[PDB]
């Protein structure tokens, strides 16, 4: 099993610097051509940098002078050091192993957000029907995860024991410049107030996790 | 300064259809051409290298052809899990690979009416001076549904935002969330909150009365 | 007695770059201006010497290295360059004294369906020293598992074909390259320009 595990992405002010890491197993980093490829939100893939087995390094015109690709043999890890970051650099950054110019294995990606806005943890509010008295045999419940920055949040239900019929929506950017999303689940209405439903909202960018039991609308 | 283009920019096709998408290089690149599939929120996955060779572990329904400037990726029998953006990539550029802009494939299927639910704002949120009213459209097809908010029978605009899940990997339906945002003050002025969902010539309205419930 | 540059420049076959050819040129008069003034060449660049003064110089011997690479790699055949060619195939030193000459060979060296004859070394763990030649074909170990001479996952043949097709963009078309190295030893000169 080849694994590329990336780390180090997060929020950074314009003109700031950040270093990404990509820990490899299943091939030897120093023996391989390794690249970074990025993808700005909703846009295509852009190759950004490569390091050759013999140590040569090359860079896209878009990042030349500002980025430095490097590796540590003992840790079998690839790095990308980025300086003078600007909004145009906001993207998910992937590392990839390259064989004859094609990328056969990729990391999971790490999000870099270049912004002068502050980290803001989410407010989690219940989604529950106005009245259970009028609930059909299937009821919907959920959590609204309001007013956070930057992306991303994850949502689980009952610590991952409840997965069937879960829908977690893509965040919308509000006019405030804060994100908001909902996560919903449908359940038997007969279960309501005999089974408990808790959404587990993780916002790693603010190091905050919220567990919120969803009650009848009060 | 090779330009890689792809056509069409999007295609909608039914399960079992043959799908053909095109990649063009602005100058000849021989067979130095790769294809990737990228699912929403995932890394690209290599499908095809050297224009026509299938990557280990990739299903046989994917195939590539062409050499020089014009390339094709074919899905012989589209599966519901095949919705994605598909990218070609020039594999012999220096210093780096050059990606095409991608073709987005979505799964076509029969209409499916949404299950519609409405949620009042929480007392907890109201305490802080804002009211979010949420409307869920669950498991429907097609994507295009008109969601209209009404407050005491007055049509809202400019104060809602929508978001959609990715197509179900089995039944190809969508779900949709619409959020209407009001001040607490505005919220408390009004009684009837209604989300009206129109597909074609059928509308379904779910509502609540702020006073009750 | 004129230097037989013809045997180098007009050879029917050229070497793959990984297996670059060297020919020693000695005991002759070298009219460099004939080559310099030629319409044949898309690159004619000299290092450590003035290209216009070549007909005036004496050297102990001249060496002619020749091979095929792609158009956009010709720029790697220069002091202080990096890339697959400079790193793993043909490396010039910082202090190089000589000339680099190249011309498009798409008409001779491309084939319909791709020419699979011309190779370069793709995989090598360290860069070549200047003027080093590596013609080995050991399976390259890209992981921690030994290859035991068998191609497969993380076990690569170290040479790759260019696959030159006549429809390739010019930067990807084959170019024939001749590198003239000018050698100065503590001995009588045997190669002099006619205007010395
Ligand atoms: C190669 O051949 C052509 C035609 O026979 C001739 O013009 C040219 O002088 C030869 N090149 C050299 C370097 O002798």
């Amino acid at each position: 099993e080849v694994q590329l595990v990336e780390s180090g992405g997060g929020l950074i002010q314009p003109g700031g610097s950040l270093r990404l890491s990509c820990a490899a197993s299943g091939f030897t980093v120093s023996s391989n051509y390794m690249s970074w490829v990025r993808q700005a939100p909703g846009k295509g893939l852009e190759w950004v940098s490569v390091i050759y087995p013999g140590g040569s390094t090359f860079y896209a015109d878009s990042v030349k002078g500002r980025f430095t690709i490097s590796r540590d043999n003992s840790k079998n890890t690839l790095y990308l050091q980025m300086n003078s970051l600007r909004a145009e650099d906001t993207a998910v950054y992937y590392c990839a192993r390259e064989v004859a110019g094609t990328y056969d294995y990729w990391g999971q990606g790490t999000l870099v957000t270049v912004s002068s806005a502050s980290t803001k943890g989410p407010s989690v509010f219940p989604l529950a029907p106005c009245s259970r008295s009028t609930s059909e045999s299937t009821a919907a419940l959920g959590c609204l995860v309001k007013d956070y920055f930057p992306e991303p949040v994850t949502v689980s239900w009952n610590s991952g024991a409840l997965t069937s019929g879960v829908h977690t929506f893509p965040a919308v950017l509000q006019s405030s410049g804060l994100y908001s999303l909902s996560s919903v689940v449908t359940v038997p209405s007969s279960s309501l107030g005999t089974k408990t439903y808790t959404c587990n909202v993780d916002h790693k960018p603010s190091n905050t996790k919220v567990d919120k039991r969803v009650h009848h609308h009060h | 300064d090779i330009q890689m283009t792809q056509s069409p920019s999007s295609v909608s096709a039914s399960v079992g259809d043959r799908v053909t998408i095109t990649c063009r290089a602005s100058q000849g690149i021989s067979s130095w051409l790769a294809w990737y599939q990228q699912k929403p929120g995932k890394a690209p996955k290599l499908l095809i290298y050297a224009a026509s060779s299938l990557q280990s572990g990739v299903p046989s329904r994917f195939s590539g052809s062409g050499s020089g400037t014009d390339f094709t990726l074919t899905i012989s029998s589209l599966q519901p899990e095949d919705f994605a953006t598909y990218y070609c990539q020039q594999a012999n550029s220096f210093p780096g690979g050059t990606f095409g802009p991608g073709t987005k494939v979505d799964i076509k299927r029969t209409v499916a009416a949404p299950s519609v639910f409405i949620f009042p704002p929480s007392d907890e949120q109201l305490k802080s001076g804002t009211a979010s009213v949420v409307c869920l459209l669950n498991n429907f097809y097609p994507r295009e549904a008109k969601v209209q908010w009404k407050v005491d029978n007055a049509l809202q605009s400019g104060n809602s935002q929508e978001s959609v899940t990715e197509q179900d990997s089995k039944d190809s339906t969508y779900s949709l969330s619409s959020t209407l945002t009001l001040s607490k003050a505005d919220y408390e002025k009004h009684k009837v909150y209604a989300c009206e969902v129109t597909q074609g010539t059928t509308s379904v309205t779910k509502s609540f009365n702020r006073g009750e419930c | 007695n004129l230097c037989p540059f013809g045997e180098v420049f007009n050879a029917t076959r050229f070497a793959s770059v990984y297996a670059w050819n060297r020919k020693r040129i000695s005991n002759c008069v070298a009219d460099y201006s004939v080559l310099y003034n030629s319409a044949s060449f898309s690159t004619f660049k000299c290092y450590g010497v003035s290209p216009t003064k070549l007909n005036d110089l004496c050297f102990t011997n001249v060496y002619a290295d020749s091979f095929v690479i792609r158009g956009d790699e010709v720029r790697q055949i220069a002091p202080g360059q990096t890339g697959k060619i400079a790193d793993y195939n043909y490396k010039l030193p910082d202090d190089f004294t000589g000339c680099v000459i190249a011309w498009n060979s798409n008409n001779l060296d491309s084939k319909v369906g791709g020419n699979y004859n011309y190779l370069y070394r793709l995989f090598r763990k360290s860069n070549l020293k200047p003027f080093e030649r590596d013609i080995s074909t050991e399976i390259y170990q890209a992981g921690s598992t030994p290859c035991n001479g068998v191609e497969g996952f993380n076990c690569y043949f170290p040479l790759q074909s260019y696959g030159f097709q006549p429809t390739n963009g010019v930067g990807y078309q084959p170019y024939r390259v001749v590198v003239l190295s000018f050698e100065l030893l503590h001995a009588p000169a045997t190669v002099c320009g006619p205007h010395h």
